Formats: structure tokens, C-alpha cells, sequence
RNA sequence: AAGUAACUUAAGGAUAAGAAAUCAACAGAGAUAUUAUGAGUAUUGGUGAGAGAAAAUAAUAAAGGUCUAAUAAGUAUUAU
RNA sequence: AAGUAAUUAAUAUUAGUAAAACAAUAAGUUAUAAAUAAAUAGAAUAAUAUAUAUAUAUAAAAAAAUAUAUAUUU
RNA sequence: AUAAUAAUAAUAUGGUAAUAGAACAUUUAAUGAUAAUAUAUAUUAGUUAUUAAUUAAUAUAUGUAUUAAUUAAAUAGAGAA
């Protein structure tokens, strides 16, 4: 996981990395959550506005 | 803070959920009348439910 | 004795997404005393019973749907789950039935 | 025959990096319980401990002047009857322009409230837990326990800037800068940060001071419900997590 | 965002106080509650004030005395230690006997012991407890069926004082480096009391020597 | 054993500094210009006649007899065999039982 | 209501109190002073209105004990 | 320009904990047993009251009143 | 076995004293995007079953809401002294 997040540049949360089990579910969970935002800056998750569509 | 009503609480002492109290009518003048009809107003009496409310206000520690 | 051990001594069903205790599972944990969390309740003024139980993990409708299964003499209507707080509340003073079915697994 | 078939019993650990402070690194993780850190987020609990809270935190100084506060002489301005005017008394009363308040507070104004203390820790431990699924609770130690990755040559296992008192050079100096390549770095720069210490870190305070308002360092004792909730990311040590974990335990 | 502008009480908790002398459609409106023009629509009268009749407080004579020589024992039945035994809580090495103290020490009594503990026969029937019981006194139902169990009763007198030290002797020896003595029995209800062999009191079954010497001073 | 000594409670070691123990004081009533006068009984003034008040009043005694009780440095204080107190155990052992409980 | 308001007099940075002719109860405690529990309990009242302790356990608190008196008489006590 | 505050008591609703709660320094308050003016009295001898506990009464019952008992204490 | 919305059938919906339930305006505290193409206040005309808010135009201020929302509270609403 460590090797993941420095290859990565991101951070994976620690209750994530608890939850998943196996490599395959934690690239299913970068693949749902980090991916799409890096690719589209406007569609990134805003902290002020957490309920934005 | 609040206190107990002296008064209330020498003629009123705590049964339960209740009060029980001593009868009136039977300190003087009782020659003449019918001993089994006298009685009736030896023992106590639990608390009629119109002045419970009251008993309770005038007695908030018990 | 220490409040966060070792690193080598947790094993992996131990943490938590692993078991799948979130899907369709429950747990009634014991008191503190080490008694079932069943509980007589005298509301609006001694008037109305119900029977509370408290300290349940996980889903609480299938532990509900069980404990009816167990006890079909109580009505079906008569199992109020309070979603906040997660306990279930039955009408009567069916504290001693529940106890007994509950014991077995907790 | 089978009498309660989905019952089954819960995970206990929960899993917390243990990182080195200036570079947020991974060098262990560690097992912390699943009641500290993972409980279920009950908002009623956090509401009643931050209310609680609040009022404790409450100053109280409203002072009005009554009509007894207020200095005005207490003789009848017109006399009961022949006057042709409505009745009047003193000039204090609460009806005139000049007179004091009516029903008013002096101060101070007692706003203290009280609260269980298994219900206070319940959501302290809640607002943990809440912290620790958002990813905003980052564990700093590797001191007292057995690491897997070592620590870095220019970090340091416990929550402070070396050298921050030390400035000879320039007004400049080096903790703050290093405290500035930080924020930089994790993308918290304009964020709210609160730094749950074990002991008296001098030196990370002075560094943090120039971000003075959203920044706030606190000891392991003083934190509060308050604190952890309002704060985008909380940095505490590992045995000052350990500390409030023992605290805000269920006893048995 | 931050959880702390999202917080609310559970449904059930508040309620919205009600507000008086705010407007007619309110509800409260100009009399805000207090009906009209009388004593409790402007002032104060008393809440039990009956009017000018005798009171409830008047009428009836007042009763009986308080017995401030009284010191009400704190009852335990036979059933809650049966019940903690079960639980496997009743934690007794063989030999050492479930006084006061112990009982304290364990939670079958709970909240202050003031004056004493006195042991009642609740759950008699299912009792079956070998070991030794002492408290202040026992029902005389209940110490026969600590006898049938195999068991053995001691009523024992214990002053305030006393009894304090028994509960908490630690205590005395941090402040004072020593336990006090317990105390013999002055009062004469008391002695008599443990000189009875039907309450299995202290002084006749150990066989004290304050009885002997008012049994010798008797005699001389 | 002087580190002992000075781990005494204060009021002792007062005591033991303005009454040592070198003086065998005595158990009986004296002379108050005696060196060996005891400070806890009254002793009478030679002049007057008039017995003085004890240098240690009963409560101050009391407290200081307690004090060498619990630290095991009872013979070394002076006597208080004609001060009427006993304390503890002796007390208890040596005390006749009233009239009343005897004799109801 | 209240030994309150008020008037009068006198002192000091504070004053007052303070090292038991004290409490307690046959076991014991050990200056003062303030607060919490004890407790609106005991106690008391045209037994109405109402008034209401102490012991004990906690804090706060300072080194908290220490002679300065040839050990105290119109004093204790009694009556009123 | 007008139902406010403080110290208390009783109800209710929810939430925490639960045969315990609050408090953890001990101490205390409430609960855990019902009575009785008060006293050294106090809840199935083999089961629902027809048993038991207390107060009146008594040799002990009966009698009035309230309370206690039909894997798990409330 | 719930919630929201919408159907159908039925019953109910005058109200002083009073009781109960649910909202809104105002001000402060906690959390909090945004921005002169914006915000606030005012006027006029529209809109939403409407003490309220919203749209547009016009005016004046301000490089800006302790803003929306949830909580906590109130010197929280005036034709009646
Ligand atoms: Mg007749
Ligand atoms: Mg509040
Ligand atoms: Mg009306
Ligand atoms: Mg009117
Ligand atoms: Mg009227
Ligand atoms: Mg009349
Ligand atoms: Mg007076
Ligand atoms: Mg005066
Ligand atoms: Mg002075
Ligand atoms: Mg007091
Ligand atoms: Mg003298
Ligand atoms: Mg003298
Ligand atoms: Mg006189
Ligand atoms: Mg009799
Ligand atoms: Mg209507
Ligand atoms: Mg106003
Ligand atoms: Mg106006
Ligand atoms: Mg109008």
C-alpha cells in the first residue's frame, strides 16, 4: 500500500486501506475515486460545497 | 432551594406512592356516641387523590 | 492490558471489511455486569410497558425479523426499531422471553 | 433449530499509519480499536457533547441595568391625580426612554451545562471515528513502537520542527519554512489544522504562529469535541492518541 | 465540510418553550395564560392555599414521632447473592467469609452502608451457598436457610465508626497508620440484642468477654 | 537514622527539639522552675503556690503522643502516666466498663 | 421583615477568627476561615407565617504553631 | 415599552448507562422491599393465593389493608 | 412493516377563557462556498396557496454577506398601559 501511494503521488485513507483486502479492490477504488478528478479538475471533490453535483 | 411544610409533614408520613394521615373527630366529646361506630376513626387514611397534588408540593422531598 | 497491540498478533478477519459483518449480521454485545441488554420500561406514568433492548451492532431489522421468528406468540405489529439510537421496542413485558432466546448465541 | 442464524461478531482493530511528522510517511501501521476509531457516526451524541461544550465555554456578561441598577432618584415625577398626565412613579421604570430594563440579566450569567461522562466520551470517540472515515485524522509516532519502514534522515518520529528557535542569519527562520513546504506539499494551506500533542511543543507552535488562525496546536488533555470537528485535519501523536483512547475507553 | 454545521438533537429530545403575551394567533395571546382580572391573573396566591377553609395541612392531628436513635440497616436477600453467585462474581477464597466489607467490595450492596446490612430471605428456597455469612443481623427465615445450605451466620455490632473502618480500612491506615478498634456494644438494647443465640449474635457465639463480665458483676 | 529522624511529622520533631529526651522528666507533678518538669501535667509554681497550666495543652499532648505512637518513639517523650489520657489498645484493655452496662 | 435599612464611632491593608474549660461517644478526632455533601435531616414555630444545626467526609489554604503569662475572683456558679 | 434569572421539587419525552445510575479522592444522592407512631420484626414449610410479609389482633389461624413470589432477579 | 409525492372512498376542519401541535421574520454565537456579470437596502411591476421569499427594471451603497443550511440561544415581532 505504501509502494502504491508513493508510485501513485496520492494518498489512500487509512480506513480504506483497512477495508480492502486485495490489489485488485484497491485499483477498483483508485479507478472510482482519485481517477476521474485528476482527469477533470472541475469535477474534483471541493470541501466548502461537499454536496456538489 | 425548597423546603418541607413542618405541619404537613407531622400529620403526614409516606406510604409508597401515597400519604397516609390520622382521622379527625376523635380527641374530646366522644362519650355518648357508639364505640363500634367510634371505631371507624381509630386507624390512618390514605390520601384522597383531589389534594395528592398538593401533599406532594407542600412535601417535595418525599 | 495494552490498548493497541502488536502489529503481529491482530490476524486479518480481526479488522474491520473483512467477515462481512455490515450485510444482513448482527451483535448483542452484554453489559458491562456481563448481562443481556433486555430491559422493562414503564412510560407515560406507569401505563404503558415496553420491553427495550439496547447494545446491538450491525442490522437490527434481521435481528428484529429473527427474534419474531423466534417468538411468533407476539403480534407482528408490535416491534418498533428506533433507527437512531438502534434498539427494538416491543409492547409488552416480554423481557424474560427475549433473554432466553438471545442467550443461546450471546 | 438454528435460532438466531445471522448473528456473528464484529471486527475489533481498526488500522492507522503510523507516519513521521515534517513528511507525512508511512512507516507502521497500528492497530488502534475499532470504538476509538471506527464506532458509528451517532450525530445526536456530537451534537449534545459540542452544545455542552459551547455553553461551558461561555463568558456571560450580559449586564443591563434593572430599574434598581439604574441611578435614578426614586421620588414620583407627578403626583397620583391632578395632573392631567398618565400615573407615573420613579423615572426608572422600564415604560420611560431613560428608565432601566425590564426582567434584566446581571452579570455573570451562569450558561453551564452538564453531561454524562460515559456520554461525553462516547462522542469524543465518535468524532474520531468520524474523523478517521473522512481521512483528516493523520497518526505521527514510530518512537515507542516496532516500525516496518524506517524513519526519514531529516523527519522526526514525534510532532515538532527542529531548530525553530535558532535564527541567525536573517529575521527568517527555518521551522517555519519547513512548516510552509508542509502545507504546500499536502494541499491544506488556507485549511483548518489542529496539532494534538502529548508534551509542550514549543518549536511547532512558533512555526505554526505565523498561521495562527486556522492552525491550532493542543495538548492530549485540553483537546476537545469542538476542536476535532472543526478541525480539515488533525495531527496527533501516537501517545497522545493512545492517551485519549484510554480516557474516553468503555470501562469493564 | 466540517460535521460541526450539521448536528442535531435526536427526535424526541427539545421541545419549543411556550411563549406568552406574543400576539393573538399565537395562542398566548394578550392574558397570556392567566384567564382573567382575578388574585392569579395579576400576583400571588399560594399554590395549596385552600381558600380560608382548614387546610389539608389543618384539619387532621399530626402523627406519631422520629426515632432519631434509629440507624436503618440496608437490606440484602439471599437471592442477589445466590443470583451473583451464578454469575460467577461471588469471588470467595475458602475460608475468608462474605462480611460487609466483602460485600461492598463485590456490588451485592451498592450506595453508602451508613448503619449496617441486614440479610433477608427472598430467594430462600434456591439458595444453596455453603459459605459463611456476617452483617449486622439476618431474617430468621433466612438464617435457617444459610443453615440448610451448610452455611454459617454471625450477626456482629458495628458503631458508625466502626462500621466505616471495616468497609474501608486502607483508608484509616493512609491517614493514621492504624485501623481503630471496633467498638463493644454500650447500649443496652444492643448487648441484648447479640446476647441472643436465636439472632446468632456476635457475643454469644464467640463467646465474649463483655459478657462475662457483666454476668460476673451480676452475680457480685 | 538522621534522615529517619527528620522524615518525622513536623509537630514530633518540635517537640523533640525543645523537650529532648536526655531529661528523664518526671512522672509526678513539680516545681515549675524544675529542669526536669514535665511540659504535659500541671506543675505548681513555688512562689504562688498557683498550679501553672501544662506547657503542652491536652489536645497539642495528644496529638504528639498519637504522632509517636504511629512512628514507634513513645519512651523518648516524657511520661503521661498522671495525665489522665491512655490511647488505643492500652485504653481499651485497662478502661472498667460503666456502671450502666454492667449494672443496667 | 431584621440586627436589615439607616444614623453614629473607630481601625487596617485588609479586618474578624484562631491553637480547645472544642467536638464527640467508650471508637475516636485534633488551629482557624470559605465552599460541596451531610440536609431542608435532627431541631423549632399564635407547633400559623415560617425559621433550621452539628458530627462526619471532601476540596481551597499556609511552615502552621507558639509563649509573650511569676496561670488568672467580685471570676465560675446562683437568683432575677 | 411586558412570563426573565437563580436555588430547588414533581411529572413527561428523548439520549447515555442499566440491577444499577451519577461520581471516581473518598463521601454522598436515588434505585435495589413492603410495612409500622415506634421497637431487637420483614416476603412459596410441598407453588397463585387458598402461600408468604408487615400493621391491628393472637396460642396459631381467620378477618381489613397494601405488598411479595407462576432459561431468568426488577 | 419506512419516507416523500400522487390517486380513490369515508369522516372531520365557527370559536372567547383555556389546552395541544407546526412554522415564519428579526439579532447574536458555532460551521461556511461564492462575488461589481456580485451582494445589500429601497421603489415599481410580475411569480410561488404568499406575515415570507423570489424574478426583472430603476436608484444608492459596498471589492463585499458571521451569506444557504443545521444547531445553540434571545433586550426575538406593538393601533391599544
Ligand atoms: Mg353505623
Ligand atoms: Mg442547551
Ligand atoms: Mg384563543
Ligand atoms: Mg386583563
Ligand atoms: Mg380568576
Ligand atoms: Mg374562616
Ligand atoms: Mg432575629
Ligand atoms: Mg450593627
Ligand atoms: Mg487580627
Ligand atoms: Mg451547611
Ligand atoms: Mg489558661
Ligand atoms: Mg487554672
Ligand atoms: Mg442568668
Ligand atoms: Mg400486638
Ligand atoms: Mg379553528
Ligand atoms: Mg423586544
Ligand atoms: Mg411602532
Ligand atoms: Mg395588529
Amino acid at each position: 500500500t505504501k509502494f502504491l501511494q508513493s508510485k501513485s503521488g496520492y494518498l489512500i485513507p487509512d480506513y480504506e486501506l483497512t477495508t480492502l483486502s486485495t490489489p485488485l479492490q484497491f485499483k477498483r477504488y483508485i479507478k472510482e475515486k482519485i481517477l476521474p478528478s485528476a482527469n477533470d479538475p472541475k469535477l474534483a471533490y471541493k470541501e466548502a460545497e461537499p454536496n456538489a453535483i | 432551594l425548597m423546603k418541607t411544610h413542618k405541619g404537613t409533614a407531622k400529620r403526614w408520613r409516606r406510604t409508597g406512592n401515597t400519604f397516609k394521615r390520622g382521622i379527625a373527630g376523635r380527641k374530646h366529646g366522644n362519650i355518648g356516641w357508639s364505640h363500634r361506630s367510634l371505631k371507624a376513626l381509630t386507624g390512618r387514611k390514605i390520601a384522597h387523590p383531589a389534594y395528592s397534588k398538593h401533599l406532594k408540593r407542600l412535601l417535595p422531598y418525599h | 492490558a495494552p490498548i493497541f497491540p502488536k502489529l503481529e498478533d491482530v490476524k486479518m478477519h480481526e479488522l474491520i471489511g473483512n467477515n462481512n459483518f455490515g450485510k444482513k449480521t448482527y451483535y448483542v454485545e452484554r453489559s458491562r455486569t456481563g448481562n443481556l441488554p433486555v430491559y422493562s420500561a414503564y412510560k407515560n406514568g406507569g401505563n404503558k410497558i415496553i420491553t427495550e433492548i439496547r447494545k446491538i451492532e450491525g442490522d437490527v431489522i434481521q435481528l428484529r425479523n429473527d427474534l419474531q421468528e423466534q417468538l411468533p406468540f407476539i403480534p407482528k405489529k408490535s416491534w418498533s426499531v428506533v433507527m437512531q439510537s438502534k434498539k427494538i421496542i416491543i409492547k409488552g413485558n416480554a423481557v424474560e422471553a427475549v433473554k432466553r432466546v438471545l442467550t443461546k448465541k450471546f | 433449530l438454528n435460532p438466531l442464524p445471522n448473528a456473528a461478531i464484529p471486527p475489533k482493530y481498526a488500522l492507522v499509519t503510523v507516519r513521521s511528522f515534517p513528511s507525512l510517511e508511512p512507516l507502521t501501521f497500528v492497530p488502534v480499536p475499532t470504538s476509538t476509531v471506527a464506532a458509528p457516526l451517532r450525530r445526536d451524541i456530537l451534537w449534545r457533547a459540542v452544545v455542552y461544550e459551547n455553553d461551558n465555554r461561555r463568558v456571560g456578561a450580559s449586564n443591563p441595568p434593572g430599574r434598581s441598577e439604574n441611578g435614578f432618584s426614586r421620588r414620583k415625577l407627578m403626583p397620583q391625580k391632578g395632573s392631567g398626565r398618565a400615573r407615573v412613579g420613579d423615572a426608572n421604570s422600564p415604560t420611560r426612554h431613560n428608565g432601566g430594563r425590564a426582567l434584566a440579566r446581571t452579570a455573570p450569567n451562569d450558561y453551564t451545562t452538564e453531561l454524562p461522562s460515559k456520554v461525553y466520551s462516547m462522542a469524543f470517540n465518535n468524532a474520531l471515528s468520524h474523523q478517521y472515515k473522512s481521512g483528516k485524522l493523520f497518526v505521527i509516532g514510530g518512537e515507542k513502537v516496532d516500525l516496518i519502514s524506517p524513519t526519514p534522515e531529516l523527519d522526526l518520529n514525534r510532532l515538532d520542527l527542529v531548530n525553530t528557535n535558532t535564527v541567525e542569519g536573517k529575521e527568517i527562520f527555518e521551522g517555519e519554512v519547513i512548516f510552509r513546504k508542509f502545507l504546500e506539499e499536502f494541499q491544506l494551506k488556507g485549511k483548518r489544522l489542529l496539532f494534538i500533542t502529548d508534551k509542550t511543543r514549543e518549536g511547532l507552535i512558533k512555526s505554526s504562529d505565523p498561521y495562527k488562525q486556522k492552525v491550532d496546536v493542543i495538548q492530549k488533555e485540553l483537546v476537545e469535541v469542538n476542536d476535532i470537528l472543526r478541525a480539515q485535519a488533525v495531527f496527533i501523536e501516537l501517545e497522545a492518541l493512545e492517551y485519549l483512547a484510554m480516557a474516553h475507553q468503555k470501562e469493564i | 465540510v466540517s460535521i460541526l454545521g450539521q448536528l442535531k438533537p435526536s427526535d424526541g429530545s427539545t421541545k419549543s418553550f411556550k411563549r406568552l403575551g406574543r400576539g393573538p394567533s399565537s395562542g398566548l395571546g394578550k392574558t397570556s395564560g392567566r384567564g382573567q382580572k382575578g388574585q392569579k391573573a395579576r400576583g400571588k396566591v399560594k399554590s395549596w392555599f385552600e381558600g380560608g377553609q382548614t387546610p389539608i395541612y389543618k384539619l387532621f392531628p399530626k402523627i406519631g414521632f422520629t426515632n432519631v436513635g434509629a440507624k436503618p440497616l440496608k437490606e440484602l436477600n439471599l437471592k442477589r447473592i445466590q443470583w451473583f453467585h451464578d454469575k460467577n462474581r461471588l469471588h470467595l477464597q475458602p475460608g475468608e467469609v462474605l462480611d460487609m466489607n466483602k460485600m461492598r467490595k463485590l456490588g451485592l450492596v451498592t450506595g453508602p452502608i451508613k448503619y449496617g446490612v441486614k440479610i433477608l430471605a427472598s430467594g430462600k428456597f434456591h439458595y444453596n451457598l455453603p459459605i459463611a455469612l456476617e452483617a449486622s443481623r439476618a431474617s430468621a427465615k433466612a438464617i435457617a436457610a444459610i443453615e440448610k445450605a451448610g452455611g454459617k451466620f454471625t450477626a456482629r455490632y458495628y458503631t458508625p465508626l466502626g462500621l466505616r473502618a471495616h468497609l474501608n480500612p486502607q483508608w484509616f491506615l493512609e491517614k493514621r497508620g492504624r485501623v481503630p478498634l471496633q467498638a463493644r456494644p454500650t447500649k443496652r438494647r444492643d448487648i441484648d440484642f447479640y446476647s441472643k443465640e436465636e439472632k446468632r449474635g456476635y457475643l454469644v457465639m464467640e463467646k465474649d468477654k463483655l459478657l462475662q463480665d457483666i454476668k460476673e458483676a451480676q452475680n457480685k | 537514622y538522621k534522615q529517619y529522624f527528620d522524615s518525622l511529622p513536623l509537630k514530633l520533631k518540635s517537640f523533640f527539639q525543645r523537650y529532648p529526651p536526655s531529661i528523664k522528666y518526671s512522672p509526678v507533678s513539680t516545681s515549675t522552675k524544675a529542669i526536669n518538669a514535665n511540659p504535659f501535667l500541671p506543675n505548681k509554681h513555688p512562689v504562688t503556690q498557683r498550679f501553672h497550666d501544662p506547657k503542652y495543652s491536652l489536645r497539642r499532648m495528644s496529638d504528639v503522643y498519637k504522632l509517636a505512637l504511629r512512628y514507634g518513639v513513645e519512651e523518648f517523650l516524657p511520661p503521661i502516666e498522671n495525665t489522665k489520657k491512655l490511647f488505643f489498645e492500652e485504653k481499651y484493655n485497662k478502661k472498667t466498663l460503666m456502671k450502666g452496662v454492667l449494672l443496667p
